[PDB]
């Protein structure tokens, strides 16, 4: 769904 | 307006703006809306409860009565319009019995993973294969003596960690059951690992980067090598003094908050988590050291049918068949103990599963050696991106801009000076001219459908600034290429 | 629980 490495752009 | 709509509160209408967006909920007892940063409640927290239950009734309420656990295998296990549909992966149900049956897929081939006893034994059969230029297959190093990266002493957890970014630092948290993300406090993350016997859900965070914590990333870097390759460290060097007045002489200064900050990851997993396969952003490799528990990998090779199986397999809307069982056999599996790391170049899809509670220090990077591997990834998230709907978290910081700066800042340079020297590049300079050809075609794409239907959001690189880099590019490529018809 | 976005 939207579980995997999350990192802002920043 | 009128005064049921007031927070909260914070007394307020509107919440001045991690974010509250414009977002509320109701106390289904003092029936009062509060802002969601006003409720009390951490994110992860907004869709669990049946009942709230606000701070000013809780004494007399009880605490938030949550939903009930009416459907296990389903991620919206708390509806019951779901029970009768099927066993998702990977919901508590799936997990659960996976955790029985995972022991069946095959260990891998050793032309898919070498597993060394030691940074050094690493360094050889890394240069035998061609060093990072040629970079294809995954590294396993049994022990960190000689990778020549920094990590924390054992004995080393959780509690540090919290108490270094402090309680309050909130982080991406995976709901596992849920698969889905929500932010959560390191200091409530911390009670919830802590109690090992009460679990009702599951949590897994892979998203602590601290490389802007000056206590942090002194304690744990990459090996020396993925930092001596790795392309945001080489546009972004950590310099001082005149080195760093030098680089701001050069107009070659990059703004550290435009700066992809993902080489220098926190993990940590409760006991059952799995994170479903994915190949990671930007194509990016990793670097995954575990400091504490055990992981296993389920892998499968960078291959055009393994793409294209992914591809397909992460567009359709079925939810109900792991990965594993379309790839004809792809996925292979590696466990990772305790002090071992993982070394994982572009393209491979990954899922892993956390037999036990564990803590992990890894981080991404881009570098040449792996440029149309990183590409071809690239290509497969535009191309997903395009039937699914994500948010730009999930997705490698800034791409594009990264590699407008290293063509200007880089490589841009080194073309110019052989073409007012000698030079033919493919002398002592090849790599360097192949990676400029893949980059400029990429580029060319880009500023083409940039061209044919307009720029992003605001910001940050402008059309014409675009342009005048590819103006520069195309002329020392195309004049590059007619010293490659002497010599 | 009952919530909202404005
Ligand atoms: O640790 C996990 O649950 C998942 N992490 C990854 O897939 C990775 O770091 O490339
Ligand atoms: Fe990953
Ligand atoms: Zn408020
Ligand atoms: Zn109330």
């Amino acid at each position: 769904k939207a579980a995997r490495k999350s990192a802002p752009a920043s | 307006p009128k005064e049921s709509d007031r927070c909260g509160g914070c007394g307020k209408f509107t919440h001045e703006d991690k974010k509250n967006d414009f977002q509320w909920i109701g106390c289904d007892s003092c029936q009062t809306w509060y802002h969601f940063l006003c409720s009390g409640l951490e994110q992860f927290e907004y869709y669990l409860y049946e009942k709230f239950f606000c701070p000013k009734c809780v004494p007399h309420t009880g605490h938030s009565i949550r939903y009930k656990v009416v459907a296990p295998h389903r991620y919206r296990w708390y509806s019951p319009n779901e029970k009768h549909l099927g066993i998702e992966v990977g919901s508590k149900t799936w997990i659960e019995d996976f955790i029985t049956r995972e022991n069946t897929v095959p260990s891998p081939t050793d032309d898919e993973v070498c597993i060394v006893e030691d940074g050094y034994e690493f360094r050889r059969e890394f240069e035998k294969l061609g060093g990072a230029d040629n970079w294809g297959k995954v590294f396993m190093v049994k022990d960190m003596d000689g990778l020549n990266m920094t990590m924390p002493k054992p004995g080393f957890d959780l509690e540090d960690v919290v108490k270094i970014m402090g309680s309050d630092y909130e982080v991406d948290t995976i709901d596992v059951y849920n698969q889905s993300t929500y932010s959560m406090k390191l200091d409530t993350f911390r009670k919830l690992f802590r109690d090992t016997k009460n679990r009702p859900l599951l949590y897994n965070f892979l998203s602590l980067e601290f490389s802007d914590n000056n206590e942090m990333k002194e304690i744990a870097k990459p090996p020396r090598f993925v930092q001596e390759i790795s392309m945001v460290n080489r546009l972004w060097p950590d310099v001082s003094g005149a080195e760093y007045i030098k680089l701001l002489q050069r107009e070659e200064y990059l703004p550290e908050d435009q700066r992809p900050k993902v080489e220098q990851f926190c993990l940590a997993g409760m006991a059952g988590s799995y994170t479903d396969f994915h190949v990671d952003f930007g194509g990016s490799s990793v670097y995954y050291h575990i400091l504490k528990g055990e992981k296993i990998f389920y892998i499968a090779a960078p291959t055009e049918q393994n793409f294209a199986a992914y591809q397909a397999h992460e567009t359709s809307p079925d939810t109900t068949t792991w990965f594993g069982d379309i790839a004809n056999g792809a996925v292979k599996r590696v466990v990772i103990k305790e002090g071992q790391t993982l070394l994982i170049p572009a393209g491979w899809i990954h899922a892993v599963l956390t037999p036990v509670d564990s803590l992990v220090f890894g981080g991404n990077f881009l570098h040449l050696g792996n440029l149309e591997m990183q590409m071809r990834v690239y290509h497969l998230e535009n191309a997903i991106r395009k039937e699914i709907r994500s948010e730009e978290k999930f997705y490698f910081p800034n791409f594009e801009l990264l590699h407008w700066m290293y063509m200007r800042n880089v490589l841009l340079e080194k073309i110019t000076e052989a073409n007012q020297e000698g030079s033919d590049m493919r002398e002592q300079e090849k790599n360097i001219w192949t990676a400029s050809q893949i980059m400029k075609a990429e580029m060319e794409r880009w500023m083409d459908r940039e061209l044919r239907l307009g720029p992003e959001k605001n910001a940050i690189l402008p059309t014409d600034d675009k342009n005048k880099i590819m103006i520069s590019v195309r002329k020392q490529i195309e004049i590059q290429t007619k010293i490659q018809n002497a010599k």
